[PDB]
């Protein structure tokens, strides 16, 4: 980012079989 | 209910997922010239899951 005008994390596109959208000091994840 | 369909050589495909597959709303359109089903049964299509 130099807002958030770049998404070069991926290079191409494919099937895209699924998509989901929702809301996003210690934050644990499993 | 689309207003314009693509040609046969450039057929457009849409993906259906994460929704309630109510196939009964399809019958509200014009009488179908062909409704041949293979493997699946249109009578109890809503009973199965895919
Ligand atoms: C959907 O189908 C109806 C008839 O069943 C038609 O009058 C209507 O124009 C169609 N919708 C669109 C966006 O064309």
């Amino acid at each position: 980012v130099y807002m958030e005008s770049e998404f070069r994390v991926y290079s191409s596109a494919n099937n895209c079989t699924f998509e989901y959208v929702s809301q996003p000091n210690l934050r644990e994840f499993v | 209910n689309a207003t314009t369909f693509a040609s046969v050589y450039a057929w457009n495909r849409k993906r259906i997922s994460n929704c309630v597959a109510d196939y009964s709303v399809i019958y509200n359109f014009a009488p179908f010239f062909a409704f041949k089903c293979y493997g699946v049964s249109p009578t109890k299509l809503n009973d199965l899951c895919f």
